[PDB]
């Protein structure tokens, strides 16, 4: 009710971020009440080999 | 309640090495661990070979800090054992440092305020503009 | 006449070497009999030896003053001359091949990023994937044109930056 | 001091070279980054890395001691090859103060 | 048959299978062809 | 010493405190879903700069960074 849907594919725009301007899946965007409520997984590694990262919802945006 | 050290405290047997112990330790420092070690047992130093444990709380000493730390944690991995840490300076000062908290710092403890922190996102600092104080390298807040 | 460079049949030098190589040759061929096997594998050696120095004397190719052959480069001196397949023509087989094989693995990597885990196709390859695009990239140049015009190459600004 | 085997311990199938890596259930499950390969060819020997089963670690070596053995033995009947085929080991027997040595011919 | 075929694309393959064909093929055309340094016009 | 920051892109892993060889980091409160705990660093006269806590904190972009400073004794590692 707070972020996008479940499931829905949403990019990135953490200026500092590995994944950058590309898609990403939402895994349970935080409906507990955080300041980085949307958790996107993502398949391809990082430099570290995380998938999934949690983000604030002023930065994500909609789709391609 | 935080123990602090006890001189005159036994030490498990071990012929010797070449590890530490040098003019640093008598004239800045040397650091003390503590632990119970039940069940007279093997072990192995970080600065020698193996050694003998008897039963009840036992006492050790090395030069780095880390040669103790490293210790603690092996106490974590096999048996669960809870060594503590002291300092020494010149004067003769104890400070006890691990753990503080009691519940060894990877868990919080009931409550404390910490420092060296701001809430901001990763990145977004500032530029080089209105740094030129620099102050080593700045806190951004204080 | 350009640069200097005198036509490689007139050099003095490249007929000295012509000869220099033959006597060369012979001097250790005269160490076998007519009828053995490294005899008869000189005879062929200087066969297309002979060929060599024959051949390239056609059409034109400039010698300068080492007698060896030198390769005109520029379009235009290969032009108003007869010098185009020193280097023009070899410039857009290479072309040709190059875009092929760029054509062809690009279709590749761009057809293998629907499925689920492409990175498994990238170290076990579709081979008759691969091989039906290997048969279908001798037309790129028409299907590049087109595909640029068409858009579909360039991408929207959607990538990992970081200015 | 007896001998002890095991009957079909490991089914012969083309299956498991399907899947590289397996023997590193770390890089098994697939290669996301490039560092795969290079992991995959620095670690296929490193037995004691796959498993801490000291008795497949035998096997594995006990094995792969074959494998190097069958490759001596491949190059030794090369060379011997080599010299019978191709060569002047005849004209070299004849007279070895002056001929030299000749196995390849290109 | 099938883990067979499916192992017949790594390294082994194409890359052996590739490169074998094209150094095969330079080797024939410069065979037949003994000695090119420029093309026919 | 080494200036240690810890901005406020966390989730209380507790994993950069079982990992950092020198027991430098705390974590006391914070307001998190699961976990809830946040690192900080109240003492740096023993830090000596290793970078291993850089290692473990899976948070994208690093939760932790270690202003390189000036060297010590502690800083230096040296037994003498
Ligand atoms: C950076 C590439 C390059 C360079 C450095 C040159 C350089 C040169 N060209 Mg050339 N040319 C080029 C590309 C280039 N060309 C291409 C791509 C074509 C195909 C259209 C041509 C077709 C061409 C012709 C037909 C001729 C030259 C000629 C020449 C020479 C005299 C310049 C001229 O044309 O008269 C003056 C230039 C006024 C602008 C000169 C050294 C001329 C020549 O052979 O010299 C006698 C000549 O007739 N060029
Ligand atoms: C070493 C020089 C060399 C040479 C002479 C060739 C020559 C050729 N390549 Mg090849 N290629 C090379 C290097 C080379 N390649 C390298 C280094 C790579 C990267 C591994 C490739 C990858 C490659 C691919 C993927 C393909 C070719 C194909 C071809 C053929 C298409 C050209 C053609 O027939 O025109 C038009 C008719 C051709 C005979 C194509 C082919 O196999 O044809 C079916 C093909 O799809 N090449
Ligand atoms: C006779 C054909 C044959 C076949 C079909 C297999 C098949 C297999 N072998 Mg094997 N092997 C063979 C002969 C064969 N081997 C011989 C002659 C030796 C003695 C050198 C070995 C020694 C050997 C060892 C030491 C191991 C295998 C292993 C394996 C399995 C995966 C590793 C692998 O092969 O990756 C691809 C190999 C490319 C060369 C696989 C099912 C591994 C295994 O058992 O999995 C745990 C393993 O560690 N093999
Ligand atoms: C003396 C050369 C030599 C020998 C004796 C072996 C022997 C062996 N290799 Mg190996 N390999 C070699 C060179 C060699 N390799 C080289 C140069 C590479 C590339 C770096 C590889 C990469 C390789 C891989 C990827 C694998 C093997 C594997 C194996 C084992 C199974 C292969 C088989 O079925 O038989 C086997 C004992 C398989 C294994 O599981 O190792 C136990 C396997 O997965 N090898
Ligand atoms: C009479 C008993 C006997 C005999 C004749 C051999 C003979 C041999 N063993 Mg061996 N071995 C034996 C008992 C025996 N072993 C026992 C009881 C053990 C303990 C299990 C071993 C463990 C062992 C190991 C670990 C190795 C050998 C190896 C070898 C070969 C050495 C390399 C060589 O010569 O190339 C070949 C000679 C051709 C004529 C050789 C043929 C090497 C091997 O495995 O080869 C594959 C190797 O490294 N053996
Ligand atoms: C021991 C390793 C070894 C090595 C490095 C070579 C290397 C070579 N061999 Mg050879 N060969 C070997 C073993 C080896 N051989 C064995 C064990 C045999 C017995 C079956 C042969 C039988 C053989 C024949 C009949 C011929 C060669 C030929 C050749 C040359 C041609 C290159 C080629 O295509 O090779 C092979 C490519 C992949 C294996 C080459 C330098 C050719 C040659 O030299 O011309 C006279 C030739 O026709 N070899
Ligand atoms: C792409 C690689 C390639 C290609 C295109 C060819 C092509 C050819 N090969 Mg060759 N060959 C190759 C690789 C290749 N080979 C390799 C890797 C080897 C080493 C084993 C050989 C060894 C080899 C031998 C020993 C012979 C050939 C012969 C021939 C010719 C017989 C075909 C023919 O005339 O029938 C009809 C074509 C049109 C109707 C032909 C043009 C034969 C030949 O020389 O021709 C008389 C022959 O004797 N090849
Ligand atoms: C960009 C680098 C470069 C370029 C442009 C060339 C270009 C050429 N090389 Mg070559 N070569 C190179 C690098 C290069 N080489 C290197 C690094 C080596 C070391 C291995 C060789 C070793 C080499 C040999 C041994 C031969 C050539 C030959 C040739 C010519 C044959 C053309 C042909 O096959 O007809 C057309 C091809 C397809 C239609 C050609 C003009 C051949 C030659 O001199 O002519 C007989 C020859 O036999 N090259
Ligand atoms: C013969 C001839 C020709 C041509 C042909 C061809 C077409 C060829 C080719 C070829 C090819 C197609 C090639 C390719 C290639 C590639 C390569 C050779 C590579 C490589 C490598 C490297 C070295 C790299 C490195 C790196 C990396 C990996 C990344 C990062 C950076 C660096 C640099 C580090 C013609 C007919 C025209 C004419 C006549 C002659
Ligand atoms: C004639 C000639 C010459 C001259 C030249 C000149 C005068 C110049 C130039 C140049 C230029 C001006 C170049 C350019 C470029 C541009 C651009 C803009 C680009 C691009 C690219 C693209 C577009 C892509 C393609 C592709 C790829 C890479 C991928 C896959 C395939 C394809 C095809 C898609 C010389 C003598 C030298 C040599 C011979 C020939
Ligand atoms: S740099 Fe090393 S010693 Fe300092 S806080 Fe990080 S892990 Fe601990
Ligand atoms: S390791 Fe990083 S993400 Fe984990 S608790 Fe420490 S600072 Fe937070």
């Amino acid at each position: 009710e707070i972020g996008p849907k479940r499931g829905s594919l949403v990019k990135v725009l953490r200026p500092e971020s590995y994944w950058y301007n590309q898609v990403g899946k939402v895994v349970s965007v935080d409906q507990s009440g955080i300041r980085y409520p949307v958790v996107v997984r993502f398949e391809n590694q990082n430099y570290a080999g995380v998938s999934t990262n949690n983000y604030a919802l002023d930065e994500i945006e909609e789709v391609k | 309640k935080q123990p602090e050290l006890d001189p005159d405290t036994p030490s498990p047997i071990f012929g010797g090495s070449t590890g530490g112990l040098l003019r640093k330790a008598q004239v800045e420092e040397f650091y003390v661990i503590t632990w119970e070690s039940p069940k007279e047992q093997i072990f192995e130093m970080p600065t020698g070979g193996a050694a003998i444990m008897r039963k009840g709380p036992n006492l050790l000493k090395f030069a780095r800090k880390e040669q103790c730390m490293a210790l603690t944690t092996q106490l974590r991995s096999k048996f669960r054992q809870t060594p503590c840490f002291y300092r020494v300076y010149a004067d003769g000062k104890v400070q006890y440092l691990h753990p503080k908290d009691g519940v060894y710092p990877e868990k919080v403890n009931a409550g404390r305020v910490g420092v060296n922190q701001n809430m901001r996102s990763i990145g977004k600092n500032v530029d080089p503009i209105k740094v030129v104080k620099f102050t080593g390298s700045e806190p951004f807040e204080i | 006449d350009i640069a200097g460079l005198t036509p490689c049949s007139e050099s003095k030098a490249y007929n000295k070497l012509e000869r220099k190589e033959l006597k060369v040759l012979d001097k250790r061929l005269k160490q076998y009999e007519p009828g053995s096997a490294p005899y008869l594998a000189l005879q062929a050696t200087k066969e297309r030896t002979e060929n060599r120095f024959k051949t390239y004397a056609k059409q034109g190719l400039l010698c300068g003053n080492d007698g060896l052959p030198h390769l005109i480069s520029d379009p235009g001196l290969a032009l108003r001359f007869n010098h185009a397949g020193e280097v023009f023509i070899p410039t857009f087989g290479f072309l040709y091949v190059a875009g092929y094989i760029g054509h062809v693995g690009r279709q590749y990597i761009i057809l293998s990023k629907e499925d689920a885990k492409p990175t498994d196709k990238e170290i076990i390859l579709d081979v008759p994937l691969a091989l039906k695009l290997a048969f279908q990239g001798w037309a790129w140049p028409l299907a590049s044109i087109q595909e640029l015009r068409n858009g579909s190459l360039l991408e929207k600004d959607e990538n990992i930056t970081v200015s | 001091v007896k001998i002890a085997v095991d009957r079909n311990p490991v089914e012969t199938n083309f299956e498991k070279w399907a899947k590289p890596g397996h023997f590193s259930r770390a890089l098994a499950k697939g290669p996301n980054t490039t560092t795969w390969i290079w992991n995959l060819h620095a670690d296929a020997h490193d037995f004691d890395n796959h498993t801490s089963d000291l008795e497949e670690i035998s096997r594995k070596v006990f094995s792969a001691h074959f494998g190097q053995l069958g490759i001596i033995l491949i190059w030794l009947s090369g060379m011997y090859f080599h010299g019978a085929r191709f060569s002047n080991y005849e004209g070299w027997l004849s007279d070895p103060t002056h001929i030299k040595p000749s196995a390849q011919v290109v | 048959m099938k883990d067979f075929t499916t192992y017949l694309s790594t390294a082994p393959v194409v890359g052996l299978g590739w490169a074998i064909f094209t150094s095969g093929l330079l080797i024939e055309i410069n065979r037949f062809f003994p000695d090119p340094l420029v093309f026919s016009f | 010493a080494h200036v240690v920051k810890i901005y406020d892109t966390c989730i209380g892993c507790t994993q950069c405190v079982r990992a950092c060889p020198l027991d430098v980091l705390e974590m006391v409160p914070w307001d998190g879903c699961k976990a809830a705990q946040m690192a900080s660093s109240p003492r740096t006269e023993d830090c000596v700069g290793c970078k291993r806590c850089e290692t473990a904190c899976p948070t994208d972009f690093l939760s932790v960074r270690v202003y390189l400073g000036n060297e010590s004794t502690r800083s230096l590692g040296l037994a003498y």
